[PDB]
RNA sequence: GCAUCGGUUCUGGCGGGGGGAUAAAGGCCCAGGGAAUGUGGCUCCUCCGGGAGUGUUAUAGCCCUGGGUGUAAUACCCUCG
RNA sequence: GCCAGAACGCGACGAUACUACCCGCACGUUGUAGACGUAUAAGAAUAGGCUCCGGCCUCGUAUCCUAGCAGGCGAUUCCUCCGCCGGCCUCGAAGUGGCCGUCGGUAAUUCGCGUAUUGCAAUUUAGACACGCGCGGGAUCAAAUCCUUUGCAGACGACUUAG
């Protein structure tokens, strides 16, 4: 959907025994901090030994893009769910933020392997800071020295109310 | 996945002019002229240099790409028809009855055409008509052989192909009986 | 000398009832505008009149032709057609005649 | 070896190609991202050409006939700014052939009642004498 | 949108389902519409794919009696485009049956619908909508294959009508010269402060 | 459950309608294809029937058994007195067919013919075409000599009206028959000039056809009045014990 | 039919206040450190457009860390008219 | 090729008494899936086109027409635009357009008289297709069925013939 990414701190409910317990951090992309504290509970009981009705929210911030106008390249790693079984992948997006990365990621996974939100588990989500550690060859063709192209065969916008055009449309834009 | 850009060029001798307008690629030189018409497939030509033809497609598919090399080599080859011309010949396969051919002279058209008789000793007279462009000779360097020869190579080898696929043996075994034409060496008519 | 014509109202068309899938209200009508497409400019004609004549058979009081009074009321969908709703039903055999749109309550 | 093609050209999508967006705002081209997105950005004095920094769909997009030349990929909006009145690129837009339909379109939208009886009676004096003239040329034929 | 009185439509290079939703809206609105050269109309996919559809629809008849109710298969292309047209409306009612009044379709131009000018719908331009590299054919093919018998007289006839319509252009190539060097010879003389005037008001 | 033995179908459908002809004169739906290299010539003729006898020839088919031995064959005698021509139709190629635009006829109709149009002739006043003949001799046959160069401009194929003579045998109806018998020849000009030159004229029948040539014969045939299935299809009969 | 009001409701435009990294960016200025899809120079090849190499701002510019202008502007969320 | 021919699909031709047919204008009982500027003819390509050969093309957001009592009466002015008739050419896919000529009308410029009262809104009863009528002009003077008869036909009608 619409993201946005998080941080989130927890903690084990303090008792006479454990005073000041430990204090667990993740980044969670989620719609909205609703659904933020949600994730974190998921996660954490997987784990640790601590559930909600045990436990305590003691932080949630927003993480916003430090540079959301420079141009980059981002690598994901995850796992997933498929019909049968579990499997692991990496793949790679070029972009501005990191959150819409996350947002091409699950457009993406929903698309070429049908695999829902349900589903999926994101590991690392790391800036590939030079040129010669990109892998995949989708990306390899969009960093090339002197990048130009054209724009064939680009149908032009007409109105959907302007019915019985007087003459024939040409498609050189 | 789609590429960005895929190019191929193709030189031109000194010696011939080509001219492409709407997808029409029209070729004349010394031995005649040939025409192809090339409107099925998106194609960006252009002139690279003073002698030099490149042709490209942007933003194309896999599928959409594998056709840029079937073009380059069939433009080459109009190009080598009308400065070299091409060359096929054919032979006789018998084991005990001779086969007998005619090839009689244009009749009343450009057309040639070629007369078998005697094949495995079946009284038909089979009858086959060549392409206009195409003229079949019979070899007088040893015996039984047929050469073909013209201007462009689809027209000479459809032609050839013709002659091979009439003379079929059936409800026999086709590993003993080997009666039949066929072709056995492909060239150009200069060099 | 003069050769202009002589016209002060907008024309439009008596397109349907007001209707789900399988059930339709005679109450109210749809009319589509000449020219309008989008639903901001469907807003120019609020409160307008509309009017629908018609020839009769017999002469009444001077004339054959009749009329029915009717004013738009607000925007349908995004394609700029209006609803309008008269003294009484449009006779339903008019889907696809035309209807007068003045311009009387202006500004 | 004469060699002659007739085929299209369009125009390239580079750095320095200055677009012209929906609602009449110029934008230099200064980072390719995708076949489908740039990012963008110009800085005009003229309130109504200048538009801000970020990334532009290609289909709400026109390419003008003007490119900066040497511009440096993914410079700031500073260096652009240089380069944009070293060029000028304001002046070089006004006397191209789409500027000036669209302002021939602005003052036709923005016309009196009282205006539009005065370019009609106007039209008629014009009109008269290219009938004056034009049969005479016919009867000359 | 704008009411006109008839509209004449140009049937050549328009997707035959797509032209159909478009003309069937209209006739119910209370248009009138004549389609012109129906002969020429296309169709996504191959050839092939369209022939086996149409002997699939020719299998169809009455057992018991196939001179009553069987299904009609008509063969012209003007009765092809009909057929996908009367589809898309209540032709049993009596409000459908007076829309299918404000119809007329044609192989070629007929010579009451030539010397008129011919519109054109761009959502159902194949140029504009199919992706370059895909397959179609042509109505006009198709109908040979199934009976259909004046393919040559209609190919002749437009042969003619499109060699008077070249003679019409150069009287309309001619007019318009004149016409030019009209306005270049008269502006200059006469008028002293008409243009500007006119000039700053847009014309 | 399936049928034990397997038979063929009674009768043929190709025939299928089984009803009375709408017309008693036998009607030609095809023509030979034209062909603009030969010369003019009709491609038609018409009679009446006498009957049938038999003949006596020797038999030329090398490799048959009865070869060079004398056959019996029978034949038919068709009475064939000679026609006239009394007009010509021109036809012009449309999207939905083919369709006559004009039509000539000659000046002077015989009583024959003029019979045709009538269903009551002997009460009648017999102006048939009496108005018509006024077309003649005046300014000097102007009109009929408009048609005629109407049709060599627009004209595809072109047909002439043709009626036999039927006083000249022993049959007692007078009412002649009439039909139209297309011209095949070099050119539309040609066609029309050969086929004005003989109105008012008789042809015989030895000028259309030759001896040992491959025709068709169209007609009628003998009628019944209304019959079973067991005769008019040819089913078996059904045994000897049945009821009802 | 119009003007002035009452009940219900749909739909436009304008002026303020609060919050978060007291938004993040960004423009101009100051200090320090880096690199390449290496600008200008310099070397070589190609005259056929140009290509290859060297090397850190010069005759283009970009990236990272800290500070000033700042309680900057704007987006999103909430709220008084 | 061959068989049937839509009984609500179409074309050519013959003769047409009774005003049924043709021409002129005169009104209007009467009809309609719906006039209100009902204004616009190249063909072809779309990974290419148009042209006045100088150039032009995302865009019909265009072009033509458009003032006066629902549009009067005169004048100063101006050779434009529109219409009814007539004669020559032309048009066959379901036949259309062009040229010439006589006559009637006419703000491109600038003025003089007339408009009220429909009373503060109420369709602006105005278009072209048919059809029924009324005059006064022209041309025209026909057939079909029953009945008697035939057997190439037939349950009865129908069909092929004769009077
Ligand atoms: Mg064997
Ligand atoms: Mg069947
Ligand atoms: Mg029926
Ligand atoms: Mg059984
Ligand atoms: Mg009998
Ligand atoms: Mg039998
Ligand atoms: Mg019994
Ligand atoms: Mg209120
Ligand atoms: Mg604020
Ligand atoms: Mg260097
Ligand atoms: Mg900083
Ligand atoms: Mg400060
Ligand atoms: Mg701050
Ligand atoms: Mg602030
Ligand atoms: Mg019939
Ligand atoms: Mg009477
Ligand atoms: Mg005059
Ligand atoms: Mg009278």
């Amino acid at each position: 959907g619409r993201l946005q990414e998080y941080q989130v701190i927890g903690r084990h409910l303090p008792t006479e025994a454990n005073p000041n317990p430990a204090l667990y951090r993740m980044r969670i992309f989620a719609p909205n901090e609703v659904v933020a504290k949600s994730r974190f509970w998921y996660f954490l009981r997987g784990l640790k030994k601590v559930k909600k009705a045990t436990g305590e929210i003691v932080s949630v911030n927003v993480i916003s893009e430090k540079h959301p106008l420079k141009v980059k390249n981002f690598g994901i790693w995850l796992r997933y769910d498929s019909r049968s079984g579990t499997h692991n992948m990496y793949k790679e997006y070029r972009e501005t933020s990191r959150v819409a990365a996350v947002e091409a990621m699950y457009a993406d996974m929903a698309a070429r392997h049908r695999a829902r939100f349900r589903s999926i588990h994101i590991l690392k989500v790391v800036e590939l800071e030079k040129t010669e550690d990109v892998k995949r060859p989708y990306i390899k063709q969009l960093v090339a020295k002197n990048l130009s192209f054209p724009l064939p065969h680009r149908v032009p916008k007409i109105s959907t109310k302007k019915i019985f055009s007087a003459k024939r449309p040409s498609t050189f834009s | 996945m789609r590429y960005i850009h895929s190019e191929e060029t193709i030189p031109v001798p000194e010696n011939l002019k080509v001219s492409i307008k709407s997808r029409l690629v029209t070729v004349e030189g010394p031995r005649g002229k040939l025409q192809k018409d090339l409107s099925h497939i998106a194609v960006n030509f252009s002139v690279v240099k003073k002698g030099v033809i490149g042709l490209e497609i942007h933003h194309g598919s896999r599928k959409d790409v594998a056709a840029l090399r079937t073009v380059r080599t069939i433009i080459n080859n109009m190009i080598i028809g009308v400065t070299k011309g091409f060359k096929y010949k054919m032979r006789y396969v018998y084991a005990h009855f001779p086969i007998n051919v005619n090839v009689e002279k244009n009749a009343e058209t450009g057309c040639y055409e070629v007369e078998i008789r005697n094949f495995i000793g079946e009284k038909i007279v089979r009858k086959v008509v060549m392409a206009p462009g195409v003229e079949v000779e019979i070899s007088k360097a040893q015996k039984d052989e047929l050469i073909l020869s013209g201007n462009s190579l689809e027209a000479v080898s459809q032609s050839a192909a013709d002659i091979q696929q009439i003379c079929k043996v059936r409800n026999k075994d086709i590993r003993k009986f080997l009666d039949g034409i066929y072709v056995s060496e492909k060239g150009n008519i200069v060099e | 000398p003069s050769e202009a014509g002589h016209r002060l109202y907008v024309k439009g068309r008596h397109l349907s009832y007001q209707r789900g899938r399988r059930n339709t209200h005679p109450k109210t009508s749809l009319i589509k505008i000449e020219g309008v497409d989008d639903t901001a400019a469907a807003n120019f004609y609020l409160g307008k009149r509309v009017a629908y004549v018609y020839r009769a058979q017999k002469e009444v009081r001077g004339t054959k032709i009749r009329v029915i009074w009717g004013k738009i009321t607000r925007p349908h969908g995004n394609s700029g057609v209006v609803r309008a709703k008269f003294t009484h039903p449009l006779p339903a055999r008019s889907f696809g005649a035309s209807v007068r749109i003045m311009l009387y309550p202006s500004s | 070896a004469e060699i002659n093609v007739e085929a299209t050209s369009w125009r390239r999508v580079e750095v320095g190609r200055v677009l012209k967006l929906e609602n009449g705002s110029l934008a230099a081209i200064v980072e390719i991202i995708d076949h489908k997105r740039v990012l963008a950005d110009g800085p005009s004095s003229d309130p109504k050409l200048a538009t801000p920094r970020g990334i532009v769909p290609l289909s709400r997009a026109l390419l003008t006939p003007i490119v900066i030349p040497k511009l440096p990929r993914g410079a700031r909006t500073g260096a652009v700014k240089k380069a944009w009145e070293a060029y000028g690129v304001d002046a070089k837009w006004k006397e191209t052939n789409w500027a000036k339909k669209q302002l021939q379109q602005e003052r036709r939208q923005s016309l009196t009642d009282f205006d539009r009886f005065k370019v009609m009676r106007l039209k008629k004096q014009r009109r008269f004498e290219e009938r004056k003239a034009l049969a005479k040329i016919k009867a000359a034929a | 949108s704008s009411f006109e009185s008839v509209v004449v439509i140009d049937g050549k290079g328009h997707l035959l389902g797509r032209l159909a939703s478009i003309v069937a809206k209209q006739l119910l609105s209370g248009q009138k519409i004549v389609v012109v050269r129906c002969e020429a109309l296309n169709i996504s996919g191959e050839f092939f794919r369209a022939k086996l559809k149409y002997h699939a629809y020719l299998r169809k008849m009455t057992r018991y009696n196939p001179t009553r109710g069987g299904p009609f298969h008509f063969r012209a292309p003007s009765r092809i485009f009909y057929k996908a047209v009367r589809g898309m409306i209540p032709h049993k009612t009596a409000r459908g049956a007076a829309a299918l009044e404000r119809l007329k379709v044609f192989e070629g131009v007929p010579p009451p619908y030539d010397k008129k000018k011919k519109m054109v719908v761009p959502q159902a331009l194949r140029v504009l909508r199919l992706q370059p590299g895909r397959k179609y054919c042509t109505v006009g093919r198709l109908s040979h294959e199934v009976g259909w018998k004046y393919q040559d007289v209609v190919a002749r006839l437009e042969e003619r009508r499109k060699a008077k319509g070249a003679a019409y252009y150069e009287r309309k190539k001619l007019a318009a010269r004149q016409l030019s060097e009209a306005k270049k010879a008269a502006a200059a003389k006469v008028d002293p402060k008409v243009s500007e005037a006119l000039a700053a008001y847009g014309y | 459950s399936h049928r034990k033995y397997e038979a063929p179908r009674h009768g043929s459908l190709a025939f299928l309608p089984r009803k009375r002809a709408a017309r008693h004169r036998g009607r030609v739906k095809s023509f030979p294809k034209d062909d603009p290299k030969k010369p003019v010539h009709l491609t038609a003729a018409m009679g009446y029937k006498a009957g049938m006898t038999t003949i006596v020839r020797d038999l030329d088919r090398p490799g048959a058994k009865a070869h060079k031995k004398e056959v019996v064959e029978a034949v038919t005698i068709i009475d064939c007195p000679p026609m006239v021509v009394v007009g010509l139709v021109g036809y012009i190629e449309t999207p939905r067919g083919l369709r006559s635009l004009t039509t000539v006829w000659a000046e002077h109709l015989s009583d024959e013919v003029k019979r045709r149009f009538y269903k009551n002739w002997y009460k009648s006043k017999k102006k048939a075409f009496t108005k018509y003949a006024k077309k003649y001799a005046e300014n000097n046959g102007a009109s009929i000599t408009r048609e005629l160069e109407r049709i060599k401009k627009y004209c595809t194929v072109v047909r002439v009206l043709a009626h036999t003579q039927i006083r000249k045998t022993p049959l007692k109806q007078k009412k002649a028959h009439l039909m139209e018998i297309q011209i095949n020849g070099g050119s539309v000009a040609d066609k029309v000039e050969f086929g004005r030159s003989l109105f008012e004229k008789p042809v015989t029948i030895d000028t259309i056809f030759e001896k040992d040539e491959m025709i068709d014969v169209i007609a009628v045939t003998k009628g019944h009045g209304f019959v079973g299935v067991t005769a008019r299809w040819g089913t078996k009969k059904l045994p000897r014990k049945t009821h009802k």
